[PDB]
């Protein structure tokens, strides 16, 4: 559930940049 | 683990953010097609999911469909055939709701240049074509019309340019079928019988009204948010996927289609002058904000803070007045018939919430809404009432009681049995039953002690006033000693159908016991043998509830208690306490509320019985035929006990209506030789009572329907006993031949 | 989806029974088919018959345990409520948990189940150990806290 409590922008931000 | 990044980042996307929307599924899909060649198969049925579990975010999740499409047809048409596999996986499973959601999907994506509109025009129309089928209920007609003019409101202005020669056909065969159905169930589903101020309007013949508006208006609908009109470049050149010819599943007898609605309406753009002008009540976007409010909460009821949360943050892409939406769609499901979508409780917390989290607006939206439902009392539906006055109570309890009585103080001046001031009575009892009777006399005004409930103290007939002249009051002495001696139940038998024996007997153990609940739960569990004796005769029964009554008249949640229990514990049976609902000795309570929150709460528990056994017969049956002689010796053993409890289902509800049907005529003809008006105040209560049992538990009472029809309610009965019937045959009628 | 089937209220508190009976893996086992609530921070007044009227707006309440002082013999502030199903103690978790009783804030916490000698305060003057720290003077409470 670490990604399930996170921001949409964190996650978005996250993927497009690290792969 | 990456997958998990994926769902929580397609489940996201619209949220609050800092970035547009537009920006967020540019982005969004851009991510989705990178990890699409390791993860196809699950982006796919993550995006199935969503498709399916949330609606109010549908428009989003179509344009992300979109994008994709745009940049993989493969991706496009596996996903089309899924939504196809799901939409007769829904309908299969007599999932109607669910599949109404994937319809109106597979409808927008018309506009994400996903699915070709010829192929939607085919599917709605055989669709619509449900209409000419034959010998299927009329709900079966009514949703496939349903699933095609609710999609209307986002895919209307495409299918209609595109293609209107084949659209009017589809229109005409509608509205021919909307003008020859049968409507004269919705009187029993309608929150408020009157025409005014806010007509309530059967669900269909109001989206009919809604869906030729928005037509005359060119298609042009100003509220639902359309993210893929900032793609148009991105989106035009995509290939479009054709539908397969769609075959509705055909009508069973296991079918179970969504029974008819009325519209909750109560608001119009006159109750916030000052504010966002409020959609009318004929326009689509009054449609389309009520059922995305109402699917946030079918999404998030189960959590208060966040359902809260989410109904606050509801997006539009244009300013509406927001609060009076919210109200109005919570008090359309708590006043729901025949039933709120959820459980009634969950509406007041919600509404708490809701107040926590708009403390300077929501609030005031929501008082006005109750002097909204007070001032139209005059005709609301009794069940309605009910759930108003448990709500309202419950609210008030978590708000200190404090409440501008003196706005209501001219049903004061009117009669005691007229619907205000029965309203105001039913809810300080309320507040007394999570208070106490003293809280209660301080904080209404003084002029309001009329409407104030008794002080709920028992009644000893054999106390220090009591004459020595009283039949057995030197019985009751003795007993008196005995109980407090501990002594046994056989002492007890010797210190005694006879009447005075359960008297004396009731009277002294009910007075040594009412300190509280648990002593008098204790002292039948106790003396419980010593009950079944004297009480076998089911008149014992009957003088166990009555003289039980006498005690506690005065405090009607110890009454409702007494019953359960005894119920439950086999001192009385359901038949008894039918009858006693009835009796001569309740006739002053009869209209009061607690009386039928009883006779409900005896049918619940007689249902539930039923329902148990039929599960033990229908699992039986399941290990026989799924495994595969001495089971079907068994089998044969639960069907006999599941006809005697059916058996007794079916008297509990014959002794009811009997009882109903008795006192209506008897006074029918008291006004006929007195030459006076028929409807009573009296009256009004008794009869929607009865309406009451009809739409509370219509599912059951479908079994009787000879046994009511020619038994009981015939040509010989007064029309107006008969309209209630005749009523209740119209709606199982439209669900069933 | 997990947000949608998502029950905060209804998941367990780090409240744990130490006069419990076994281990922690066993008495989470019983708190998670338990059909009976602790019910915390009400007012010593408050009566049997007030908790049965909100108890029961999310089901039949099976039986109802009021917590008294070891030594008085009296209202300590809390009790016990048993369901027949657990649905409704599950709805009374989500949607009656954090309301007002007597106009206090009460709080429900599953329960392993109720086993004689429960109902009496486990605080060194007889009422519950929650009212011996307490500083801040509360009228529903007794007063001050020691
Ligand atoms: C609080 N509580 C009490 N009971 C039950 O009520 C009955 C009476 O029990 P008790 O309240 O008198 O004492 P308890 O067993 O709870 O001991 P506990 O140590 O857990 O109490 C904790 C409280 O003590 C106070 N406290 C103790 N030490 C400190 C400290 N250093 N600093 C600050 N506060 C402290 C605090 O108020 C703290 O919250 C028992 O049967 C008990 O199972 C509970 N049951 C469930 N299912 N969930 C609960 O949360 C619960
Ligand atoms: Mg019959």
């Amino acid at each position: 559930s670490k990604y399930e409590a996170m921001d949409f922008d964190s996650l978005l931000k996250e993927a497009q940049q690290s792969l | 683990e990456t997958e998990d990044h994926l769902e929580s980042l397609i489940c996201k996307v619209g949220e609050k953010s800092a970035c547009s929307l537009e920006s967020n599924l540019e982005g969004l899909a851009g991510v989705l097609e990178a990890d699409l060649p390791n993860y196809k198969s699950k982006i796919l049925r993550l995006l199935c999911t969503v498709a399916r579990l949330l609606p109010e975010k549908l428009t989003i999740y179509t344009t992300l469909v979109g994008l994709l499409n745009a940049r993989n047809y493969n991706f496009g048409g596996e996903f089309v055939e899924a939504m196809i596999r799901q939409l007769k996986e829904s309908l299969k499973a007599n999932n109607y709701n669910e599949a109404v959601y994937l319809v109106r999907f597979l409808s927008d994506l018309v506009n994400c240049h996903v699915i070709a509109a010829p192929s939607m025009v085919a599917m709605f129309e055989n669709f619509v074509s449900v209409t000419q089928e034959e010998d299927v209920p009329q709900v079966r007609r009514d949703w496939y019309v349903y699933a095609f003019l609710s999609s209307l409101p986002w895919v209307g202005k495409e299918l209609y340019e595109k293609k209107d020669a084949e659209m009017d056909r589809i229109f005409a065969n509608t509205e021919s079928y909307l003008k020859r159905r049968q409507k004269t169930h919705v009187p029993m589903l309608q929150v408020w019988t009157a025409d005014k101020p806010h007509p309530q309007e059967e669900y269909l013949d109001c989206l009919w009204a809604q869906i030729q508006k928005l037509k005359k208006d060119r298609w042009q609908e100003r509220h639902i948010l359309r993210p893929y009109l900032a793609f148009d470049s991105i989106l035009c050149e995509a290939l479009q996927h054709n539908l397969p010819p769609f075959t509705p599943p055909p009508h069973t007898e296991d079918s179970v289609y969504p029974m008819p609605r009325v519209i909750f309406r109560m608001f119009d753009y006159t109750d916030d002058p000052e504010g966002p002008v409020m959609p009318g009540s004929h326009s689509v976007e009054r449609f389309v904000i009520e059922e995305n409010l109402h699917c946030i909460i079918k999404s998030h009821w189960k959590e208060r803070k966040t359902c809260a949360a989410q109904l606050v943050s509801y997006p539009g892409k244009n300013k509406i007045p927001l609060n009076y939406h919210i109200v109005e769609v919570i008090f359309a499901e708590l006043f729901q018939l025949p039933a709120p979508p959820h459980i009634d409780v969950m509406y007041t917390t919600l509404l708490i919430e809701l107040c926590k989290l708009q403390p300077g607006s929501l609030p005031q939206v929501l008082a006005q809404a109750t002097e909204m439902l007070y001032m139209r009392l005059d005709t609301m539906n009794t069940t309605c009432v009910d759930r108003f006055i448990n709500w309202f109570s419950h609210h008030l309890s978590n708000f200190q009681f404090r409440w501008s009585w003196e706005d209501w103080s001219d049903c004061l001046s009117q009669d005691p049995e007229s619907p205000k001031p029965k309203f105001v009575r039913e809810v300080l009892e309320k507040c007394m039953r999570l208070s106490y009777h003293q809280r209660i006399l301080d904080i209404v005004p003084p002029t309001f002690s009329a409407l104030c409930p008794v002080n709920p103290t028992c009644i000893y007939k054999y106390g220090d006033e009591s004459s020595n002249s009283l039949p057995g009051h030197s019985v009751a002495l003795c007993l008196a000693v005995a109980f407090k001696s501990k002594a046994t139940n056989d002492e007890i038998f010797s210190i005694l159908f006879n009447p005075l024996k359960i008297e004396v007997f009731v009277q002294t153990l009910l007075h040594l016991a009412a300190k509280s609940f648990s002593h008098s739960f204790s002292a039948l569990a106790k003396f419980h043998e010593v009950f079944k004796t004297l009480a076998e005769s089911d008149e014992g029964k009957l003088h166990v509830l009555r003289v039980m009554f006498e005690v506690w008249r005065n405090h009607p949640q110890m009454i409702a208690v007494l019953v359960d229990k005894m119920i439950r514990t086999q001192i009385v049976d359901c038949a008894a306490v039918a009858n006693w609902i009835f009796s001569s000795e309740l006739s002053r309570d009869f209209t009061r509320l607690f009386v039928w929150e009883i006779l409900h709460s005896t049918i619940r528990k007689m249902n539930k019985h039923v329902l148990k056994i039929q599960k033990e017969l229908e699992e039986a049956k399941e290990k026989l035929a799924r495994q595969h002689g001495v089971l079907e010796e068994q089998i044969e053993r639960l069907q006999e006990k599941v006809e005697s409890a059916q058996s007794e289902q079916k008297n509990l509800f014959l002794v009811i209506f009997q009882r109903f049907i008795m006192i209506l005529t008897e006074h029918l003809v008291r006004c006929e030789t007195d030459g006076t008006s028929v409807l009573t105040p009296w009256y009004k209560n008794c009869i929607e009572r009865l309406q009451q049992i009809f739409l509370q538990h219509h599912q059951i009472i479908q079994q009787y329907m000879v046994t009511l029809e020619n038994l009981l309610f015939t040509a010989e009965l007064d029309p107006h006993i008969l309209a209630v019937f005749q009523q209740f045959c119209a709606l199982q009628a439209a669900e069933n031949l | 989806l997990k947000a949608l089937r998502s029950d905060s209220y209804v998941e367990l508190s780090q409240y744990r029974d130490q006069h419990f009976r076994g281990d922690n893996e066993e008495q989470e086992k019983l708190l998670k088919k338990s059909c009976t609530l602790y019910v915390g921070n009400l007012s010593f007044y408050t009566t049997e018959e007030q908790i049965y009227e909100l108890f029961s707006k999310s089901g039949d309440i099976k039986k109802i345990i009021m917590g008294l002082d070891k030594m008085k013999k009296t209202a300590c502030g809390f009790c016990f409520v048993e369901y027949y199903s657990r649905a409704d103690a599950e709805n009374a978790m989500r949607y009656i948990n954090g309301t007002r009783l007597d106009d206090r804030i009460i709080r429900t916490d599953w329960d392993a189940g109720f086993k004689e000698g429960r109902q009496y305060g486990r605080g060194r003057s007889g009422g519950q150990v929650r009212d011996e720290y307490r500083q801040d003077y509360d009228a529903g409470r007794g007063g001050y806290g020691k």
